[PDB]
C-alpha cells in the first residue's frame, strides 16, 4: 500500500508471489503445526529444483503449469487475517475514522476544552502552509519534462524542507480511531 | 479488547525472538541492522518465509509490493510500527 | 380483578419505558446498557406471573382496548392474544435477550456507540413482543416488518463495512420476497373472510383453500430461511456476536414458523400445504446441515445449525404436530443462545478470530467456556434427559410413525446424523488439538458478567426441557407402542454421527495430502447456490433496468414518439410556409389558383 | 371558505409592504397561521358536504388535500431561503408572490363546485409553476424542462374544455351536486368513447401516466427546490382528484374502457420502480418514485371501489409529505456538494448524523413501512386490485420488493460507507434544515394514528 | 493434467491463468510503461490539487 | 531489490513527521475542561418508578374503560370436569360411570 | 468549468476524430 507500484512484475516477483500463495494455501489445507511444516519442506524442495533454469523461455513454459495446479487446489476456502481484505473484520473501523478537518467546524464552547490539543494544531497548520509552498516549487523543479513517468515522491533535500505532499499521509485518523 | 499497547522496544524484541528461532541464521552473528541478502547469505525464497513467519506471529498480513523490500529487522519493526500507530 | 390481562399488558408496557427515556439524561451516561439490563430482567420476573396462573387453570384471554378505525363492515383495533404460545414465548424471550445483554456489556465495553447498541436491542425485542403477542393480521405483520427492519439496522452495525450493507440488503430483500405471500394471504383473508381478525379467519373457514395457506407458506419460508430463500440467515453474521446470538439465532428467524404454528386450525384442513411445507422443511434441513459439514468459520457454522433447526420445526408442522414443534423453538432458544454466547466468548478471547484453524487447546485454557459448550453440543444434539431431548426425540419419534413422505424421512434421518457430525468437528478443531493462535496469549474469561450470562442459560439448557415438559397439560396424542429398533432411532443416527465424524476428523493427523474431490467442494461452497443466485438474476434484472426500461424506451422511443415527432413535423411544415422569396408573381398566381378552386369548388 | 380565500390574498401586500430584512419572517409566520385556520375544514360529516356557497364546497375529499397545500407553503419558504440570499429585494419578493399564487390557485381549485372554474383554475395553476421553473433555476435545460411541462400538460387539457363544454350544452348544468344526482349511464358509442377519453386524459397526464410521464423528471430536476416540493405534493395530486370527481358520470363505459390505463399503470410501476434501481441522480430517482406511486393510484382509482377510493386518497397524502421531504432532503445534500450526483458524496452519516437519522425516516416511510399510512394506503389498493383480479398480486409484490431495493439503495450509497476525501466543505447541518425535516415528517407519524382524517368520503 | 478453468461472463479468466502477460514483447512492456505514465500524471495532478491549504471546496472530477 | 536511498529518506522523514503527528494527538491532565452549572434503595425506587406505577395505570385503564365497552376482554370458559362445583350455582356435576379399572 | 470538446460525442468512424476521443478520455490511442 505504501510503496509505488512499477509497470509490470518480473519473473522473479511473479514467482515469489506464487510461492507465498501456494505456501499459505498449503497451510489452510494442513491444520495442524507438523504436517504444514512437512508438506511446506516438502513444497520448497519441489519448488526449488528449478532454481537453477537458464533459459527462459522453459522457465516461462513453467510457473504456467505451477498456477494451472494451484488454481485446481485452491483450498476454495481460504484462512484470510481478520484485518485483510477478505478478512471478518477488513473495513470494520472505517465508519469511526472521521477526518481531521472537521476540527475546523466544531463550536468555540467545544474548543472551550481541550485548548492545549488546539494550540498545536495551529502551529501544525503553520508549519503545513508554509511546507506546501516549499513543496510545490521543489516537485515543479524536480520532475522531468513531459510529466512524471512513475508514482514516486521524492523525499525531503534541503534542511528546513519536507517531504512533497505530506499532509494527507501524516495526518490519518488511525487505525482504531475509537 | 484488553490489548496492551504495544511498543518499539516490544515489537523489536519479538523480531528478534523470531529470528533467533530460524536455525538458518545464528543468533550471535545477527542484529538489528543486519542486512539479509548480503550481510547473512539468505535466499530470497528464505527472505518470503522469514516474512510470512512474522506474518503468522503479529496477526496481521503484509502486501506483497511491501514485504518484498524489507531486507533488515530495523525497517522490518519501523514498517510493524507504522502499520500499527506506535508513538514510542 | 383478574391480573392476567393486568401483568401481561405490563411487560409489554415496562419494555417501553427505556425507549421513551432515551433522549433523556441516562442515554448520555455509562448507566444506560446496566439500566436496560435490568428493565429487562424485572419485565422478565413479572411476565413469570401469567405463565404460573395459566399453568395452574389454563387461563386465555384476548384483549382488544384501543379502537383503531372502521371500515365499513370491517373493524381494526389493537388487539393483544394471550394463549398458550404468547404466554408461554414471553418469558423465553425475555430470558434470553436478558442473558445476550449481560453479555454484550463485556462483549461491546469498547465500542462508543454501546448505548445505541443496547436500544436497538430493545426495539428489537420490542416489536418481536408485538409479533407474537398480536391477534389480527395488520399487528402481526407491524411486528413482522419492524423485526426486519431491525435486522436490518443491526446486520449493518458497521457502517463503514461494505460486506456489511450487502449483508443487510440481502436480507431485506429475501424478507420482501416472504412478505409478498404474506400480503398475498391478508388480502385473501380479508377478500373472503372479510375479518383480519384470528377468530373470524378461524370461524369462517372451515375448509381453508390452497391460495392463503400456500401465501402464509411462502411467508413462513421467507422470514424462517428455508431452502428456497436460505443464504441470508448465513450472510447475517456481519453484525455483531450479541446480534447474531439474540436476532438471527433464536428469536427473530423463528417467526415463520410461529406463523404457521398460529394458523394450524387452518393448516389441519388442507392435505396439500402439509406435504408442501414437509417436502420445504426435509430439503431445508438436509441442505444446511450438509452445509455445515464442512464449513471453517464457527459463527458460519451455529448459523447453518440455526437453520437446520428451522427446517426440523418446518418438517415438525409438515407431520401436523404444531405444539411440539413450539416446545423445540423453546428449547433451541435456550441452547442455541448458549452456542452462540460461547463461541462469542472465543472470538473475543483470541483477538477476534473466527477462523476454527486458529483455535488448538482450549479445554485446558478455557474450562468454563469449554465446558458450556460441550453441555450446549451435547443438549443439541439429543443427548437423552437434557433440554434438546425432550423436543428433538418426540420430533422424530412423531416423524417416524405417520403416514408421510418417505423422502422426507430419510432427509430428516440423514439431517440429524449431519448435525451430531458437525457438532463433533466444531469440538474437535476448537478444544482438543494442539494450539494454534498467535503466540501473544491473551486468553481471560474472568469477567463475572460472561460467567454469570453462561451459567443462567446452563441452568436452563439443563433443567427447562424437564420442567416445561412435566408442566404444561397434554395437547398430543402419545406415541405410547412403538418398535424397539425404531424407537432408538434418534439414538442409533446420533452416535453413528458422532463416530463417523471422528473417524474422519482423526485422519487429519496423517501426514498425507490430497485433493479435494467434487463433493467436498460442493458442501464447501454451499451447494453453488450463494454465487449463481446472485450473479446470474440480479446481473439480469440490473441489465435490463438500463438497457430496457431506463434508456431503450424511456429516453429513446417514449421520446420519439410523442415529443420529438411533433416538433420535427411542426419544424418542418413552418420551414415550407414561411419559406417566401416575397415575389408577387408567385402570391398573385396562387391568388388565381385559389379563386378557381373556391369558385368551382364550393358551388 | 372567504376566511381562507381572503387571508391568503391578504398575504401580497403584506409581504410587498414589508421590510428587505423581515419578508420571510412575515410570510412564514402568516403562512402557518393560515394553516390552522385550515384545521377547521377536516371536521366533515357522514353527510353530503360542507356546501358554504353557491361557487364553494369542501368534501372530506378536499379537506386533507387543502390541509396539505396550506401546510405546505411554510415549508416552501423555509426551504427557498437558502438559495436566494444573494438575490435582491425585488426579486425575493416576486418568488413570494409566486408561492403566494400558486397556492391562492390550489386552494380555489379544491372546492370548485362547478367543473368549468375548476378546469380554469386547475390551468391556471401552470403559469406560476412555469415563471418558478424557468426563472428561478440553476441548470441550462430548465428552458427545455418548462417548455415539456407546459405543452405535455396543455395538449392533453385542451380536449377536456371541448368535453366539459359539450356536456353542459346536453346535461345543462356542471355544478358537481346536480352532475352527481342526476347522473345517467353512457351507452357503448364511438363518439362516448371519445368523450370518456378526453374527459380522462386530461387528468391521466399530469398523474403522470407511463408512458406520458417523460415532463415529470425533467420538471422536477430542473426546478428549484420549491417548485420541487410543489410539483412532487400537491400538483401531482390535482390530477387523482378531478380523476375521482369526474369517474362519476363515466358509468359504465369504464367497466371496459380502464383496460388500456389499468395494464399501462402495473407494468409502468415495475418499469420505473425498475429504472430507479440504476439511476446516476437523486432528484431524477426521487421523481421516478413518485411516477411509480401516482401509477399504483392510477390502479386504485380505475378500479372504482370504496377501498381502492381510501387507498388512493391515503397514498396521495402520504405520498405528497415523503416526496417533499425526500426533495428537502437531496437539496440540502446539493447545497453543501454543488454537483447532484449520488456516488460523489458517500458516508455522510460519520459526519452528519441526525441528518442520517432523517435519510432513514424519510426512506422507511417511502419503503411503506406498518402502520404509517403509506403502508395504509397501499394495502388498500392492494386488497381492492386482489378482489379486482387474483393475477395483480404478482405485479404489486414485485412493485414492493424493488420499492424496499432501491429505497435502501438511495440510502446506503449516500449515508454508509467511506466518505469521500476530496471534499472538506461539509458544514454541520443548520438548525433550519432540521426543523425541515422535522415538520415534514411529524404530520406523518401524528396521522398514522387518526386514518380517518385522510381515508376520504367513502370511508 | 488437470481440468481446465473455462470463464464465463459472470466468473472471469484470473490474471494467473492468463496467457497474454507471458508472451511478452517489447511493444507490450511500451504499453505498460505509457499506461503507468499516464496513471501516474492523473495521479499527481490530483494530488497537487488535494493537499493544497488553499483549497477549500470539491475537486471536479472530469471522468465523472 | 529493496529500498532505494530516496524511499528510505522520504519514508524516515514521513515516519518522524507521523510519529510527532500522533504524539500530539495525546491529552494532558487538564486538556479535558467541563464547565460546571447546575439548575437495595436503588431497585427499590426503581421497582416503584418502573413496575409499580405502570401496574396502576394499566389497571385502572383495563377496568374502567376497556371492560366499559362489551367484548373487549373474552376471557376463555374454565374447563368443567366431572366433580368439581360451580360457585355461581352450586351444583354438583355428576361423576363417570365408574369404567372397568385394571392396571 | 469544462469546455465542450471534454464531453462525449458522436462515434467516429476516422482515425484522426479516434485518436481525439482516446486523449480526452485519458487512454491510449491503440487502448481505446
Ligand atoms: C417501539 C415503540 C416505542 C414507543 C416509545 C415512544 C417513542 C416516540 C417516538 C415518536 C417518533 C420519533 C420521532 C422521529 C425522529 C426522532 C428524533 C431524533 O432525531 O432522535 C434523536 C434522539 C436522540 O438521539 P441522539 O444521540 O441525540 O442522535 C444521534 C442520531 O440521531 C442517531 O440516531 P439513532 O441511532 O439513535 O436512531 C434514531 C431512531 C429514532 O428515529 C426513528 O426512526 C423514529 C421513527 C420510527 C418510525 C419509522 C417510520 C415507520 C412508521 C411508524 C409510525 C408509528 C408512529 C405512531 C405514532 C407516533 C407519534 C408521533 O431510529 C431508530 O431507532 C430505528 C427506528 C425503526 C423502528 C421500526 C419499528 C416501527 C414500528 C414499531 C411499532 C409502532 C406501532 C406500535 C403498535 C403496537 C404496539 C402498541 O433519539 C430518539 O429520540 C429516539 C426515539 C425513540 C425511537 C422510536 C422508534 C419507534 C417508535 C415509533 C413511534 C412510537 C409508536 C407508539 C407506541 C407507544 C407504545
Ligand atoms: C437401515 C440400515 C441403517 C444403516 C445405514 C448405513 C450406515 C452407515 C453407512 C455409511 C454411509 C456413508 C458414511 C460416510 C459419509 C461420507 C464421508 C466421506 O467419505 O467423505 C470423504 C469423501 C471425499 O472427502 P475429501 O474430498 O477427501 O475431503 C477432503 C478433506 O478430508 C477435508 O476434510 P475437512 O476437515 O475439511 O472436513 C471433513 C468433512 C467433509 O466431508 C465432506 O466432504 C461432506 C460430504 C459427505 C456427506 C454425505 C453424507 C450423506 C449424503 C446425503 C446425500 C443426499 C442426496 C443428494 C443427491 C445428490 C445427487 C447429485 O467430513 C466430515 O466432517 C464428516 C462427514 C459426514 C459423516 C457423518 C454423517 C454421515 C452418516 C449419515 C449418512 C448415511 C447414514 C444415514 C442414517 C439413517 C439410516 C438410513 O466423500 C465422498 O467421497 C462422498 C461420499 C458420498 C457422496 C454421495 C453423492 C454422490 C453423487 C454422485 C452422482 C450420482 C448421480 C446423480 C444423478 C442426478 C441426475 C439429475
Ligand atoms: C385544554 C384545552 C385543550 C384543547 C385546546 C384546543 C384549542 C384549539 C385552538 C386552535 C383552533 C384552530 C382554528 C379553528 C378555526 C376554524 C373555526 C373558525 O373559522 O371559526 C371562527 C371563529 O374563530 C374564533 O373566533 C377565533 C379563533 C382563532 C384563534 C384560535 C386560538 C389559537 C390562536 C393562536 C394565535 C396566536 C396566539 C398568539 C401568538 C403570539 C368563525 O366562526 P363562525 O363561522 O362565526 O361560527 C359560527 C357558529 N357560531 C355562531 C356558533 C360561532
Ligand atoms: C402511448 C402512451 C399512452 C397514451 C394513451 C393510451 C390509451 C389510448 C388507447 C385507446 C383505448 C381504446 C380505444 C377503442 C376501444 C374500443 C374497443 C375496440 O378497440 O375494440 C374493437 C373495435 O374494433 C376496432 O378496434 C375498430 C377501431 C380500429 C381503429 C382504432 C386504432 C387502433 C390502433 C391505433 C393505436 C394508436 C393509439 C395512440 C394514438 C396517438 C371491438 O369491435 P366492436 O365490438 O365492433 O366495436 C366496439 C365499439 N362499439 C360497441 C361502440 C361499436
Ligand atoms: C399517560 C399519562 C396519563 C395516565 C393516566 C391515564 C390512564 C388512562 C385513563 C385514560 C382513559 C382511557 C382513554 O384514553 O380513552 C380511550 C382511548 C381511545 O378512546 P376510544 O373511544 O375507546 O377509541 C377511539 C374511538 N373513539 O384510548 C387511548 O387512546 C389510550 C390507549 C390506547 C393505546 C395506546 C396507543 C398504542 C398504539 C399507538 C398507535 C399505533 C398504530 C396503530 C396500531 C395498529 C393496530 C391495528
Ligand atoms: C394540427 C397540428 C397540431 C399542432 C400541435 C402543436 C403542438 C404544440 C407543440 C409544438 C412545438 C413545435 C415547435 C418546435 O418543435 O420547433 C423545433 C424546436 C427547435 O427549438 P427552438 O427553440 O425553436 O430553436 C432554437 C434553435 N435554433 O425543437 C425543440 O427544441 C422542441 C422543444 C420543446 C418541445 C415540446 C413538445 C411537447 C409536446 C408534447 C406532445 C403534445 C403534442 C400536441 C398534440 C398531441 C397529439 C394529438
Ligand atoms: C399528452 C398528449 C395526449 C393527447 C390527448 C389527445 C386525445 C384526447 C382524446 C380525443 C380528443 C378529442 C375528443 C373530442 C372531445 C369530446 C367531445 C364529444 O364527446 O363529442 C362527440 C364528438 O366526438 C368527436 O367529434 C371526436 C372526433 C375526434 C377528432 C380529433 C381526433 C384527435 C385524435 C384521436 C385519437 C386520439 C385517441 C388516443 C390519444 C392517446 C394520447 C396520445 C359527440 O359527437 P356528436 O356531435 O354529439 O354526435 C352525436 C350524434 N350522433
Ligand atoms: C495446495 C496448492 C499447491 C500448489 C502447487 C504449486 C506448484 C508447485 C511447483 C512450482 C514449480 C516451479 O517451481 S516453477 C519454476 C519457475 N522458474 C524458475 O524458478 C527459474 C529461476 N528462478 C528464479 O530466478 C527465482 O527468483 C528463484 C531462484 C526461485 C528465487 O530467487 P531469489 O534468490 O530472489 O529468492
Amino acid at each position: 500500500a505504501f510503496s509505488a507500484p512499477a509497470a509490470y512484475l518480473t519473473h522473479q516477483q511473479k514467482v515469489l508471489r506464487l510461492y507465498k500463495r501456494a505456501l499459505r494455501h498449503l497451510e489452510s489445507w494442513c491444520v495442524h503445526r507438523d504436517k504444514y511444516r512437512y508438506f511446506a519442506c516438502l513444497m520448497r524442495a519441489r519448488f526449488d529444483e528449478h532454481k537453477n533454469e537458464k533459459d527462459m523461455v522453459k522457465a516461462t513454459q513453467l510457473l504456467r503449469q505451477a498456477e494451472e495446479e494451484f488454481w485446481y487446489g485452491q483450498h476454495p476456502q481460504p484462512y484470510i487475517f481478520p484485518e485483510s481484505p477478505g478478512g471478518t473484520s477488513y473495513e470494520r473501523y472505517e465508519c469511526y475514522k472521521v477526518p481531521e478537518w472537521c476540527l475546523d467546524d466544531w463550536h468555540p464552547s467545544e474548543k472551550a476544552m481541550y485548548p492545549d490539543y488546539f494550540a498545536k494544531r495551529e502551529q501544525w497548520k503553520r508549519l503545513r502552509r508554509e511546507s506546501w509552498e516549499r513543496e510545490v516549487k521543489q516537485l515543479q523543479e524536480e520532475t522531468p519534462p513531459g510529466g512524471p513517468r512513475t508514482e514516486a515522491l521524492p523525499p525531503a533535500r534541503k534542511e528546513g524542507d519536507l517531504p512533497p505532499l505530506w499532509w494527507h499521509i501524516v495526518t490519518r485518523p488511525r487505525e482504531r480511531p475509537m | 479488547s484488553d490489548a496492551p499497547p504495544l511498543t518499539l522496544e516490544a515489537i523489536k524484541d519479538r523480531v528478534l525472538y523470531v529470528l533467533k528461532l530460524y536455525d538458518k541464521i545464528d543468533p550471535e552473528k545477527l542484529s538489528v541492522n543486519s542486512h539479509f541478502m548480503k550481510d547473512l547469505g539468505l535466499d530470497s525464497l528464505d527472505q518470503v518465509e522469514i516474512i510470512m513467519a512474522m506474518e503468522d506471529e503479529f496477526g496481521f498480513e503484509i502486501p506483497d509490493i511491501d514485504a518484498e523490500k524489507l531486507m533488515c529487522p530495523q525497517e522490518i519493526v519501523d514498517y510493524i510500527a507504522d502499520k500499527k500507530d506506535v508513538y514510542e | 380483578m383478574n391480573p392476567f390481562a393486568s401483568l401481561t399488558l405490563t411487560t409489554l408496557t415496562i419494555l417501553t419505558i427505556p425507549i421513551m427515556m432515551s433522549n433523556s439524561n441516562i442515554y448520555k451516561t455509562n448507566l444506560y446498557p446496566n439500566y436496560v439490563k435490568t428493565t429487562v430482567s424485572y419485565a422478565f420476573t413479572l411476565s413469570l406471573v401469567p405463565l404460573l396462573m395459566f399453568m395452574h387453570t389454563g387461563q386465555e384471554m384476548i384483549i382488544s382496548n384501543w379502537h383503531w378505525m372502521t371500515l365499513q363492515t370491517v373493524e381494526l383495533s389493537l388487539s393483544f392474544k394471550m394463549d398458550y404460545f404468547s404466554v408461554m414465548f414471553i418469558p423465553v424471550a425475555l430470558f434470553v435477550t436478558w442473558s445476550i445483554m449481560e453479555f454484550s456489556m463485556w462483549y461491546m465495553h469498547s465500542d462508543p456507540f454501546i448505548n445505541r447498541f443496547f436500544k436497538y436491542l430493545l426495539l428489537f425485542l420490542i416489536t418481536m413482543m408485538i409479533l407474537v403477542t398480536a391477534n389480527n393480521l395488520f399487528q402481526l405483520f407491524i411486528g413482522w416488518e419492524g423485526v426486519g427492519i431491525m435486522s436490518f439496522l443491526l446486520i449493518g452495525w458497521w457502517h463503514g463495512r461494505t460486506d456489511a450493507n450487502t449483508a443487510a440488503l440481502q436480507a431485506i430483500l429475501y424478507n420482501r420476497i416472504g412478505d409478498i405471500g404474506f400480503v398475498l394471504s391478508m388480502a385473501w383473508f380479508l377478500t373472503h373472510s372479510n375479518a383480519w381478525d384470528l377468530q373470524q379467519i378461524f370461524m369462517l373457514n372451515n375448509e381453508c383453500p390452497n391460495m392463503p395457506l400456500i401465501g402464509l407458506l411462502l411467508a413462513a419460508a421467507g422470514k424462517s430461511a428455508q431452502f428456497g430463500l436460505h443464504p441470508w440467515l448465513p450472510s447475517a453474521m456481519e453484525g455483531p456476536t450479541p446480534v447474531s446470538a439474540l436476532l438471527h439465532s433464536s428469536t427473530m428467524v423463528v417467526a415463520g414458523v410461529f406463523l404457521l404454528i398460529r394458523f394450524y386450525p387452518l393448516m389441519e384442513t388442507n392435505k396439500l400445504v402439509q406435504t408442501m411445507t414437509l417436502c420445504l422443511g426435509a430439503i431445508t434441513t438436509l441442505f444446511t446441515a450438509l452445509c455445515a459439514i464442512t464449513q471453517n468459520d464457527i459463527k458460519k457454522i451455529v448459523a447453518f445449525s440455526t437453520s437446520s433447526q428451522l427446517g426440523l420445526m418446518m418438517v415438525t408442522i409438515g407431520i401436523n404436530q404444531p405444539h411440539l414443534a413450539f416446545l423445540h423453538i423453546c428449547m433451541h432458544a435456550f441452547f442455541k443462545a448458549m452456542l452462540f454466547m460461547c463461541s462469542g466468548s472465543i472470538i473475543h478471547s483470541l483477538n477476534d478470530e473466527q477462523d476454527i484453524r486458529k483455535m488448538g487447546g482450549l479445554y485446558k485454557a478455557m474450562p468454563f467456556t469449554t465446558t458450556a459448550l460441550i453441555i450446549g453440543s451435547l443438549a443439541l444434539t439429543g443427548m437423552p434427559y437434557l433440554t434438546g431431548f425432550y423436543s428433538k426425540d418426540l420430533i422424530i419419534e412423531a416423524v417416524n410413525m405417520s403416514y408421510t413422505n418417505a423422502w422426507a424421512l430419510l432427509m430428516t434421518l440423514i439431517a440429524t446424523s449431519l448435525t451430531a457430525a458437525y457438532s463433533t468437528r466444531i469440538i474437535f478443531f476448537a478444544f482438543l488439538g494442539k494450539p494454534r493462535f498467535p503466540p501473544l496469549v491473551l486468553i481471560n474469561e474472568n469477567n463475572p458478567l460472561l460467567i454469570n450470562s453462561i451459567k443462567r442459560l446452563l441452568i436452563g439448557s439443563i433443567f427447562a426441557g424437564f420442567i416445561i415438559s412435566n408442566n404444561i397439560p397434554p395437547m398430543t396424542v402419545p406415541n405410547t407402542t412403538m418398535p424397539l429398533y425404531m424407537k432408538m432411532t434418534a439414538l442409533i443416527v446420533t452416535i453413528m454421527g458422532f463416530m463417523l465424524a471422528l473417524e474422519l476428523n482423526n485422519t487429519t493427523y496423517y501426514l498425507k495430502f490430497k485433493y479435494p474431490s467434487q463433493t467436498y467442494k460442493f458442501s464447501n461452497m454451499l451447494g453453488y447456490y450463494p454465487s449463481i443466485m446472485h450473479r446470474l438474476p440480479t446481473y439480469h434484472n440490473l441489465s435490463m433496468s438500463q438497457k430496457s426500461a431506463s434508456s431503450l424506451l424511456d429516453l429513446i422511443w417514449l421520446e420519439t414518439i410523442l415529443p420529438k415527432t411533433t416538433s420535427f413535423i411542426q419544424m418542418k411544415m413552418s420551414i415550407m410556409v414561411s419559406n417566401q422569396k416575397g415575389l408577387i408573381k408567385l402570391y398573385f398566381l396562387s391568388f388565381l389558383i385559389t379563386i378557381m378552386i373556391s369558385m368551382t369548388l364550393f358551388n | 371558505m372567504l376566511k381562507i380565500i381572503i387571508p391568503t390574498t391578504m398575504l401580497l401586500p403584506m409581504t410587498w409592504m414589508s421590510k428587505h430584512n423581515m419578508i420571510w419572517i412575515n410570510a412564514t409566520v402568516h403562512s402557518l397561521l393560515i394553516s390552522l385556520i385550515s384545521l377547521s375544514l377536516l371536521n366533515q360529516l357522514g353527510e353530503n358536504s360542507l356546501n358554504f356557497s353557491l361557487t364553494f364546497f369542501s368534501d372530506s375529499l378536499s379537506a386533507p388535500l387543502l390541509v396539505l397545500t396550506t401546510w405546505l407553503l411554510p415549508l416552501m419558504l423555509m426551504a427557498s431561503q437558502s438559495h436566494l440570499s444573494k438575490e435582491t429585494t425585488t426579486r425575493k419578493k416576486l418568488y413570494i408572490t409566486m408561492l403566494i399564487l400558486l397556492q391562492l390557485f390550489l386552494i380555489m381549485t379544491f372546492t370548485a363546485t362547478e367543473l368549468i372554474l375548476f378546469y380554469i383554475l386547475f390551468e391556471a395553476t401552470l403559469v406560476p409553476t412555469l415563471i418558478i421553473i424557468t426563472r428561478w433555476g440553476n441548470q441550462t435545460e430548465r428552458l427545455n424542462a418548462g417548455l415539456y411541462f407546459l405543452f405535455y400538460t396543455l395538449a392533453g387539457s385542451l380536449p377536456l374544455l371541448v368535453a366539459l363544454v359539450y356536456i353542459q350544452n346536453t346535461t345543462g348544468s356542471l355544478n358537481f351536486l346536480i352532475i352527481h344526482y342526476w347522473s345517467h349511464p353512457l351507452s357503448n358509442s364511438w363518439s362516448n368513447i371519445f368523450m370518456w377519453l378526453a374527459c380522462i386524459m386530461a387528468f391521466m397526464v399530469k398523474m403522470p401516466l407511463y408512458g406520458l410521464h417523460l415532463w415529470l423528471p425533467k420538471a422536477h430536476v430542473e426546478a428549484p427546490i420549491a417548485g420541487s416540493m410543489v410539483l412532487a405534493a400537491v400538483l401531482l395530486k390535482l390530477g387523482g382528484y378531478g380523476m375521482m370527481r369526474i369517474t362519476t358520470i363515466l358509468n359504465p363505459l369504464t367497466n371496459y374502457m380502464a383496460y388500456p390505463f389499468l395494464m399501462l399503470s402495473m407494468w409502468g410501476m415495475i418499469m420505473t420502480s425498475s429504472i430507479c434501481l440504476r439511476q446516476t441522480d437523486l432528484k431524477s430517482l426521487i421523481a421516478y418514485s413518485s411516477v411509480s406511486h401516482m401509477a399504483l393510484v392510477i390502479v386504485a382509482i380505475m378500479i372504482q371501489t370504496p377501498w381502492s377510493f381510501m387507498g388512493a386518497t391515503a397514498l396521495m397524502i402520504a405520498h405528497g409529505l415523503t416526496s417533499s421531504m425526500l426533495f428537502c432532503l437531496a437539496n440540502t445534500n446539493y447545497e453543501r456538494v454543488h454537483s447532484r450526483t449520488m456516488i460523489l458524496a458517500r458516508g455522510l452519516q460519520t459526519l452528519l448524523p441526525l441528518m442520517a437519522t432523517w435519510w432513514l425516516v424519510a426512506s422507511l416511510t417511502n419503503l411503506a413501512l406498518p402502520p404509517s399510512i403509506n403502508l395504509i394506503g397501499e394495502l388498500f389498493i392492494i386488497t381492492a386490485s386482489f378482489s379486482w383480479s387474483n393475477i395483480t398480486i404478482i405485479l404489486m409484490g414485485m412493485n414492493m420488493m424493488i420499492t424496499a431495493l432501491y429505497s435502501l439503495y438511495m440510502l446506503i450509497t449516500t449515508q454508509r460507507g467511506k466518505y469521500t476525501h476530496h471534499i472538506n466543505n461539509i458544514k454541520p447541518s443548520f438548525t433550519r434544515e432540521n426543523a425541515l425535516m422535522a415538520l415534514h415528517i411529524l404530520p406523518l407519524l401524528l396521522l398514522t394514528l387518526n386514518p380517518k382524517m385522510i381515508l376520504g368520503p367513502l370511508y | 493434467s488437470f481440468p481446465k478453468y473455462k470463464p464465463s461472463r459472470l466468473a472471469t479468466l484470473p490474471a494467473t491463468l492468463d496467457p497474454a502477460e507471458y508472451d511478452i514483447s517489447p511493444e507490450t512492456r511500451k504499453a505498460q510503461a505509457e499506461r503507468l505514465a499516464i496513471r501516474s500524471r492523473l495521479k499527481r495532478e490530483y494530488l497537487l490539487q488535494y493537499n493544497d491549504p488553499n483549497r477549500l471546496g470539491v475537486i471536479e472530477d472530469p471522468a465523472l | 531489490s529493496g529500498y532505494t536511498p530516496d524511499e528510505k529518506l522520504r519514508l524516515q522523514q514521513l515516519r518522524e513527521l507521523r510519529r510527532r503527528w500522533l504524539k500530539d494527538q495525546e491529552l494532558s491532565p487538564r486538556e479535558p475542561v467541563l464547565p460546571p452549572r447546575r439548575v437495595t434503595y436503588r431497585h427499590s425506587i426503581f421497582a416503584v418508578t418502573h413496575v409499580l406505577i405502570p401496574v396502576w395505570i394499566i389497571h385502572y385503564y383495563l377496568k374502567y374503560h376497556v371492560t366499559a365497552k362489551p367484548y373487549t376482554v373474552v376471557e376463555r370458559k374454565p374447563r368443567i370436569f366431572p366433580g368439581d362445583t360451580i360457585l355461581e350455582t352450586g351444583e354438583v356435576i355428576p361423576l363417570m360411570k365408574e369404567f372397568p379399572d385394571q392396571h | 468549468h469544462v469546455t465542450k470538446d471534454m464531453f462525449p460525442g458522436p462515434y467516429p468512424k476516422t482515425p484522426e476524430e479516434r485518436a481525439a476521443a482516446a486523449k480526452k478520455y485519458n487512454m491510449r490511442v491503440e487502448d481505446y
